[PDB]
């Protein structure tokens, strides 16, 4: 009869389960060097030689070769944890492997792992009720935001005055915040003066055509042209039928067209970056017309002011106070090209920082505080729990103050120690008590900036928790090649 | 390059902890079996032939041809309990072993030995505190002695005639109690007949004179007495009383983790060892009967932590009880030593950084 | 069982950091005694033949066959030295070599690199801020401007020719100055002659369809088409009617379309390069353009000289005299493709040198003048920094003593001995003290008239101290089989 | 490294459980082939060369070099078997076996040692009380206490004149029944004669001359007149008598497995696996005769079932048989004695999980 | 009869598919009995009891194997 066959692998005692969590250890162990703000990346060259260096686990972990089945489960976890929240990849990879490395000592315990997973999975459950209650909810709220802009700045050559620029952030987020739209903001950079002058507009600013039409109109009626106006006089009265007194062609438009939107008192602008122009069409509602035969009343932009300011005495287009606020512009000023390009990729960041934290307004203090918690309230449950389910929840526990233990490796900041002074300090000064790698010492992250959406955290936990589950599940597993 | 002597072995740094260490648990392993009511005898062999059966834990180390240094160490603690005790010697023995186990997890990760004796210290100091701040003092009280007399013999061979051997004990002991010294008592095993045959030869000094069938129920049942007047002695001599069954233990355990969460630092994680081993009592305690240890161990500190300090494990039923209604009191001095002892000696262990031998 | 694919290695913590220092170090032990006027070339053998001795390092590692990615990176350092200033692609190598042997010295009093970078980096700055600090300006002006153009070109194949070569490079930065793009200096090189025969042409050149069209024109409007004129007399009637002259076509013309034109005295030449066409259109004004249907007068450019001549019995159409000659062509003429390839370099590298005395002319001493006074620098630094740190900017600093170091051991002296003696009389006299390789004692370089663009050293540390990061950051190299 | 010096041997757990379960169940089955009348003999030739052909376990486990520890303490069974009650010397030692082979299963399915004592020792009790149910209380009763010497007697070198025997060892057992004594009843053999003409010198003393031809012919009549003794002296101290061949065992297998059903937990398994041992005897009775040890036994079960515990195995007719009607009945103090001896020496087995072999 | 199975993705629709198969098989089997015994092991339990008095009674060499044949039983529960 034969155990199998000549392609049949298989695996029992502990001989499976063991190998198994080995590899999970191998893999989470990897992307935990790239844990933290201190994160270490990794070269990856695959087969023909490629370079790709990352410090994000799914990337690495879609790119390592991976042999053996088991880890490549924590793949598909970093997969799910980067396609439903992103960040936070890597800690469910290494949370997973410490699920096991944890289970497998009640495992030596001669525990069948069944029991385990029950206790993973009431612990897990539990863990995730502590999250809608100690949901640190931000204010729109000034002042928390500020402190997280702030830390977007700083470690770059904008440090020095990343405060100011750390309110230009805050007043354009809160301007068009309704959800935080990152491709509203228009950050024009133009070299000139010092960065302190950089300011933000209240609308657009577009970097006239004839000195003859208004360079200021009130409700302005945006009328965005695809194809140019350059072969006469009846393609200008098809506009200045609609009422059009704003036209923007995205291609050149002939002298004599130009001479009559003059006498029409029109003001248009020629040649304008296609990307402009959708800008436009989002803002004051601007229908996008090809043919300047198609142009009704109707596909009219509405801009309460588009004039033209001299930014650093510059010819600058400002259609601001449309009629979608949506649609803002924080022109960025600074001595050289070369800087604007710099403060201007940092303004960037601080507009994605902030989004995070103005979108799912229950969030929590990360640096690891929040798994702190979790090690505390959790070791109580399984003292109420009894039998194995104790030990298991217990552990359980006990590998949630990994995340805070490896950060602080990860910045010389002895962790055995700092870990320690993180639960002493956690539940003395509350849940708002994690670890700053800055200065070495359990910081209020609630007070710092550091935050980190509620839904984050439940799927990582829930995701790592459950992969382990179907793992311990397997005590003989045979798959052939 | 000859800088060692003739087939000498010396290791360095870490690798030294963890052989010195090793050689430690597993030794004590092996006396580890003899613990609780129904331990399993021991027949040593040396090289002679002569087979001995003892289940005394320093009789046994003391006949174990010995050539590791670090386990000789384990010797010199069981020979330092039996002569501040009596029982028990294998408690200190495998309690010391446990801690080194606890460290372990610290030295192979590269936690410093020195700053490891600090905490094992400090544990040390704040467990024994906790045992003269709740231990219980009662009473030449006849009726108590008694009582305790016949819970002493039961759980060994002689918990048949229980009933008898107590009075003969207390009655031995309530005639010379000045402070009963265990060198007035005059115990003389005659095998032959019945243990129902038995007299307690009294004034002062006195002379148990037994009598069993076999040397097998005259042997197991002497030793069975000499427990009953090693704990009632105590509770007239010195009132200090604990609770047993690895009661204590779970409770010390339970606050010295405790005290981790609030003193942070290197201590924190290892006090909650120091604590973790002193769970080491209670789960031999339900191994040497048959019962998972796991289970009981969980439900204990559950029943523990929401009952009081006197739950500890009633092997005989296999489940947690309340010790002080089963009537399960042994002297506070007894556990007193035991962290003494054990603890700073496991410390020592640790501390020896490198051992230099010679052929 | 097999966790990372199978038959894959894996190092760990003191594996990963150790192999990838001593593989840079390593790397740069075997080009360390190619630097300075008595370097040794060597004399590598690639599997086909081409035995290539030479003793720029660059050169060198791109013949080194590699494995080791860390390894692979210096090369790639090597590729971004000798891609801006050329020489001292051997220093930066040596450098970034031994900043990592100084740096696993403190890896194995176990210091993170974290807190090591920071320090390297922070310690990059240092050097820059020295360099510009106590940097001389040396005057555009041909005459030096050519003395800066020149003391690169020295010491290569180009050497011979070098006053012809300093003068192509002055002309061509002098004239793509408006901020000098490199960008706008087209070489081309035609095999014949000697490297004396070279010049500069002042506008785009491509390489007269009908032997009777116009040769030469006064006023050429040249007209960028890319479609072609085959099936061609409605096509070649559309273009005549924007009052043009010559048709740069970008296919072929046919025969019918090349008497069209003819009859209208205008050249046409078929079949050209995609690459010409926006060459012509950036230089002459001409707007590329499709079908010829939509060829209009305003597409039309406009150039000074439009000759065709035989550049060697290839009657190569020179359109020069642009409007805006802001793309000069230059010509390189070489005995063969060996010593075209090589001119050619020189003359680049030349034209970036001469990039900076046109916009930065900064220069510091060579003979290790730089390096030392620097390294003097940052340990004052240390000292007013204090901390753990206090020890690793010293070590940078005495890094950077490897410069002078190598280059008074390739002379034969004692490195220790000059070292101890530089450092004195450079802690007094200024930094006017280099070590003379010729005299084998330290003399005043500044005096001695050996000084080096700040550029040339500013790249150096830049790269050598970035190098550092990315490999003390590779944390763990897998991927094998 | 080497923590003890090498010259004491050291088994883990399962490792000395299981090389003991062989041992003692290896000797058991040496005994086992020469259990009942047409008992196999073995030949002992020591070092010397004086060969020993005995039936008896006592003689053969005398004669026997052994070193194994574990076989040793089967060596005290049978020889306190035969110092006691004498006759079944070798059942003690089968049965013994029997309960270890019985004994490692549950231990297959991780039943702690310990614990298996449980079940062997409250199955075993009831086994003796369930004897103390089907035992025959007879009466100076002169017929039943011939019957029972004949009996003690028979297949022996005494069988040819065991009446004249029987008739000797009940009047010196009389005599002295002060509450007899056989302290007080001397024995002496003499050659010269034949085996009639042995008399009773008279009387709380008696002398009992033994007339033989060759000495060792002698030295058998003796051996059977000695277990006839004690047989006498079991009854006339205990009014209890059961019947041989089996049926007892059977008996108890029966009602042990009953009561293993009203007892749950472990201890069910453990009396179960305790009955099933009490098959063996009967089994190898069956085996020893020649016929069928599976097919007898059951056949036995059945019509010991429908013929109460009175019906054994004849192992001279070849099936089932009432032994009480054929006259097959032993001592009850022999069945008593036989169960604890083996059942309480079992006990030791499991509690022993080292050993320090010497060589 | 046809049971048309609809769901949005074909993730739901296998579910649908399968746990619907299963309510048919029960009910098949209710239907070629209608009876029923509990689970869990009450059953196996139930027989390896009975079977082991079974042999008592039965003798032969039968007994021993029946035995084994009712502790064969107690692997389910």
């Amino acid at each position: 009869e034969g155990p199998l066959s000549v392609f049949g692998d298989r695996s029992t005692g502990e001989a499976i389960r063991s190998q198994n969590v080995m590899a999970a250890a191998s893999i989470a162990n990897i992307v935990k060097s790239s844990l933290g703000p201190v994160g270490l990346d990794k070269m990856l060259v695959d087969d023909i030689g490629d370079v790709t260096i990352t410090n994000d686990g799914a990337t690495i972990l879609k790119l390592l070769e991976v042999e053996h089945p088991a880890a490549k489960v924590l793949c598909e976890l970093a997969d799910l944890q980067d396609k439903e929240v992103g960040d936070g990849t890597t800690s469910v990879v290494i949370i997973a492997a410490e699920l096991l490395k944890n289970a497998d000592e009640l495992v030596k315990q001669k525990i069948h792992p069944t029991s385990v997973i029950s206790g993973y999975r009431l612990a897990c459950k539990e863990a995730v009720r502590y999250i809608s209650e100690n949901l640190i909810i931000n204010t729109l709220g000034r002042d928390c935001l500020i402190n997280a802009a702030k830390t977007s700045m700083s470690s770059k050559v904008i440090g020095i005055n990343g405060d100011f620029f750390a309110n230009l952030v805050v007043d354009a987020v809160l301007a068009i915040k309704y959800r935080y739209p990152v491709n509203s903001i228009n950050v024009l950079k133009a070299h000139g003066r010092s960065q302190m002058e950089s300011m933000l507009i209240n609308g657009y600013a577009l970097n006239v055509g004839s000195q003859g039409m208004p360079k200021r109109i009130v409700n302005a009626k945006i009328a965005c042209l695809d194809f140019s106006l350059q072969k006469t006089k009846e393609r200008i009265q098809k506009i200045l039928a609609t009422g059009a007194n704003v036209i923007l062609t995205t291609g050149g438009i002939d002298d004599m067209c130009l001479k009559y939107f003059v006498e029409a008192g029109a003001m248009a602008v020629r040649r304008v970056l296609k990307r402009d122009l959708k800008r436009i069409a989002k803002a004051s509602g601007a229908t996008v017309l090809s043919t300047l035969a198609n142009l009704e009343a109707s596909m009219l932009g509405q801009a309460e002011e588009v004039v033209q300011e001299r930014i650093c005495d510059d010819e600058l287009i400002l259609i601001k106070n449309t009629k979608a606020r949506t649609s803002a512009s924080v022109i960025l000023r600074g001595a050289n090209d070369f800087m604007c390009d710099e403060m201007e990729r940092s303004l960037h960041d601080a507009l994605c920082v902030v989004k995070r934290v103005l979108e799912s307004k229950s969030v929590v203090p990360g640096g690891g505080a929040v798994e702190a918690a979790l090690s505390i309230y959790l070791e109580n449950y399984a003292t109420s729990m009894g039998s194995r389910e104790q030990l298991a929840i217990a552990e359980f526990a006990r590998s949630l103050p990994v995340i805070p233990n490896t950060l602080a490796v990860n910045a010389a900041q002895d962790s055995t120690d700092l870990v320690a002074k993180l639960r002493a300090f956690h539940n003395e000064a509350l849940k708002w008590i994690g670890l700053d790698l800055v200065n070495g010492k359990p910081r209020d992250n609630k007070q710092a900036g550091v935050f980190e959406p509620t839904i984050v955290k439940v799927k990582s936990l829930k995701f790592a928790t459950e992969a382990a589950i179907t793992i311990l599940r397997i005590d003989d597993l045979i798959k052939l090649h | 390059v000859i800088l060692l002597k003739e087939g000498t072995d010396s290791s360095q740094g870490i690798p030294q902890l963890v052989s010195n260490i090793s050689a430690c648990q597993v030794i004590a392993e092996a006396v580890r079996t003899t613990l609780g009511p129904r331990g399993m005898d021991k027949l040593i062999v040396d090289g002679r032939g002569k087979a001995t059966i003892s289940n005394d834990g320093a009789t046994i180390l003391k006949l174990l041809d010995v050539v590791h240094p670090a386990a000789k160490t384990l010797v010199d603690i069981a020979k330092s309990q039996d002569a501040e005790v009596g029982d028990g010697t294998t408690s200190v023995t495998l309690l010391a072993a446990e801690f080194l186990k606890q460290v372990k997890p610290y030295v192979e990760e590269g936690l410093h030995p020195q700053i490891i004796i600090r905490a094992f210290r400090t544990a040390t100091q704040l467990a024994v505190n906790k045992i003269k701040e709740i231990a219980v003092t009662v009473k030449e009280q006849r009726k108590l002695l008694e009582k305790c007399a016949m819970t002493a013999l039961s759980s060994k061979l002689i918990s048949q005639q229980k009933a008898f051997f107590a009075k003969m004990v207390v009655d031995a002991v309530m005639m010379l109690d000045d402070l009963l010294q265990l060198k007035m008592i005059g115990i003389k095993k005659v095998q032959g007949g019945a243990l129902e045959e038995s007299q307690l030869v009294a004034a002062k000094t006195c002379t148990i004179i037994l009598r069993g069938g076999a040397e097998q129920f005259m042997e197991e049942t002497e030793r069975s007495l000499h427990d009953a007047i090693m704990i009632v002695r105590r509770a007239i001599k010195n009132d200090s009383v604990v609770a047993g069954g690895g009661a204590i233990e779970m409770e010390l355990s339970k606050y010295l983790r405790d005290y981790s969460r609030t003193i942070p630092g290197k201590q924190q994680l290892l006090i909650g060892a120091y604590a973790k081993a002193l769970e080491i009592i209670p789960r031999q305690l339900c191994d040497n009967a048959g019962f998972d240890a796991t289970n009981i161990l969980n439900k204990l500190r559950a029943r523990h932590a929401q009952g009081g300090m006197w739950y500890g494990v009633d092997i005989n039923t296999e489940d947690i009880a309340d010790n002080f209604e089963a009537f399960v009191w042994e002297p506070a001095m007894v556990r007193i030593n035991a962290l003494t002892a054990a603890s700073e000696a496991a410390c020592l262990i640790v501390s020896v950084d490198e051992t230099i031998k010679n052929p | 069982v097999l966790v990372l694919s199978q038959n894959t290695k894996r190092e760990s913590g003191r594996k990963v950091q150790s192999g990838n220092i001593n593989a840079a170090k390593t790397i740069a032990d075997i080009i360390r005694t190619c630097l300075g006027p008595k370097s040794m070339m060597k004399m590598l053998l690639d599997p086909m033949g081409g035995i290539v001795m030479t003793n720029d390092g660059n050169a060198i590692l791109r013949e080194i066959q590699v494995q080791h990615p860390a390894a692979k990176s210096m090369i790639e350092i090597s590729r971004t030295q000798d891609e801006e200033v050329g020489d001292g692609t051997t220093s930066v190598i040596i450098l970034a070599g031994e900043m990592l042997s100084v740096a696993e010295h403190f890896l194995e009093q176990q210091m993170h690199p974290t807190v090591v970078i920071s320090a390297y980096r922070k310690a990059l700055d240092d050097m820059i801020s020295t360099l510009k600090k106590i940097s001389i300006p040396v005057d555009s002006n041909r005459d030096t401007m050519l003395n800066i153009i020149n003391s690169s070109i020295t010491t290569k194949v180009i050497s011979r020719w070098s006053s012809l070569a300093c003068n192509i490079a002055l002309d061509a930065v002098k004239t793509v100055q408006f901020i000098d793009i490199k960008k706008y200096a087209r070489v081309e090189k035609i095999p014949g002659g000697i490297i004396e025969d070279s010049c500069v042409l002042r506008g785009v050149m491509i390489n007269v369809t009908h032997p009777r069209m116009r040769r030469y024109i006064k006023n050429p409007r040249i007209v960028l088409l890319d479609s072609s004129l085959e099936y061609i007399q409605q096509l070649c009637e559309d273009i005549i009617q924007l009052k043009p002259d010559v048709v740069i076509t970008e296919k072929g013309i046919s025969d019918l379309a090349q008497h069209y034109l003819m009859r209208a005295n205008i050249t046409a030449i078929r079949r050209v390069r995609k690459t010409d066409n926006n060459r012509i259109a950036r230089a002459c004004g001409a707007r590329i353009v499709s079908r010829p249907e939509e060829l209009r007068e305003e597409d039309v450019g406009t150039g000074a000289l439009l000759e065709i001549k035989k550049i060697g019995d290839e009657y190569f159409t020179f359109i020069t005299e642009c409007k805006d000659p802001k793309a000069c062509t230059i010509l390189l003429r070489g005995a063969s493709k060996e010593i075209l390839s090589e001119v050619e370099r020189n003359l680049q590298d030349a034209m970036q040198v001469c990039r900076n005395v046109l916009l930065d002319p900064q220069l510091v001493p060579g003979g290790g003048a730089s390096e030392m006074a620097v390294a003097h620098a940052l340990t004052e630094k240390s000292k007013a920094m204090t901390g753990v740190e206090q020890w690793p900017y010293r070590a940078v600093a005495q890094a950077l003593e490897v410069i002078p170091r190598t280059l008074i051991q390739n002379c034969g002296a004692s490195t220790i001995r000059l070292l101890t003696s530089l450092r004195a009389k450079h802690t007094q006299e200024c930094e006017t003290w280099g070590v003379n390789g010729e005299t084998g004692t330290l003399v005043d370089m500044k005096e001695l008239g050996i000084w080096e663009p700040l550029a040339v050293k500013l790249q150096t540390y830049k790269t050598a101290v970035e190098t550092a990061v990315l490999l003390l950051r590779i944390d763990d190299i897998v991927s094998g089989h | 490294i080497i923590k003890d010096q090498d010259r004491k041997s050291r088994l883990m757990g399962l490792e000395a459980l299981k090389s003991h379960i062989m041992a003692a169940k290896a000797v058991a089955n040496t005994m086992k082939t020469s259990l009942g009348p047409n008992g196999l003999d073995k030949m002992m030739v020591d070092k010397d060369g004086d060969v020993t052909v005995t039936n008896d376990g006592a003689t053969i486990l005398s004669m026997m070099d052994v070193d194994h520890q574990i076989a040793k303490l089967m060596v005290e069974l049978s020889k306190s078997q035969d110092d006691e009650i004498g006759d079944g010397t070798t059942g003690v030692v089968v049965l013994a076996g029997a309960l270890l082979e019985e004994a490692e299963q549950l231990l297959d399915r991780g039943i702690h040692p310990i614990r298996i004592a449980d079940g062997y020792e409250q199955a075993a009790r009831i086994a003796i009380e369930h004897l103390d149910k089907i035992s025959d209380s007879v009466l100076k009763n002169t017929e039943p206490l011939i019957q029972t010497a004949k009996t003690t007697l028979g297949s022996k070198v005494v069988n040819s004149c065991h009446r004249q025997m029987a008739e000797i060892a009940v009047n010196a057992v009389l005599t002295v029944a002060d509450d007899v004594d056989f302290e007080l009843i001397k024995v002496e053999g003499k050659v010269g004669g034949r085996l009639e003409d042995t008399k009773l010198i008279k009387s709380r003393a008696v002398t009992i001359f033994i007339r033989g031809g060759n000495k060792m012919i002698i030295e058998e009549a003796k051996r059977s007149l000695h277990d006839a003794l004690c047989v006498i002296r079991n009854l006339i101290r205990d009014n209890r008598v059961v019947y041989g061949g089996g049926a007892a065992e059977i008996s108890c297998a029966l009602a042990v497995s009953q009561e293993a059903d009203k007892c749950p937990t472990l201890e069910q398994y453990a009396m179960r696996a305790f009955a099933d041992a009490l098959e063996v005897i009967p089994m190898a009775l069956a085996e020893n005769s020649g016929m069928n040890p599976i097919q007898t036994m059951t056949e036995v079960r059945a019509r010991q079932v429908k013929e109460n515990p009175a019906l054994g195995i004849d192992c001279l007719h070849k099936g089932t048989n009432d032994m009480k009607h054929q006259h097959v009945i032993e001592t009850l103090i022999g069945k008593k004695q036989q169960i604890s001896l083996a059942t309480q020496m079992v006990r030791m087995i499991l509690k022993i999980d080292d050993i320090r072999k010497p060589g | 009869v046809t049971i048309v199975v609809r769901g949005s993705n074909k993730l739901v629709i296998e579910e649908a598919e399968r746990s619907i198969h299963d309510a048919l098989c029960v009910i098949r089997c209710l239907v070629k009995k209608r009876a029923l015994i509990a689970g869990g092991g009450a059953p196996e339990i139930e027989l390896a009891l009975r079977l082991t008095e079974y042999s008592r009674t039965l003798s032969g060499m039968e007994s021993y194997c029946i035995r084994a044949f009712a502790d064969a039983m107690e692997v389910i529960p």
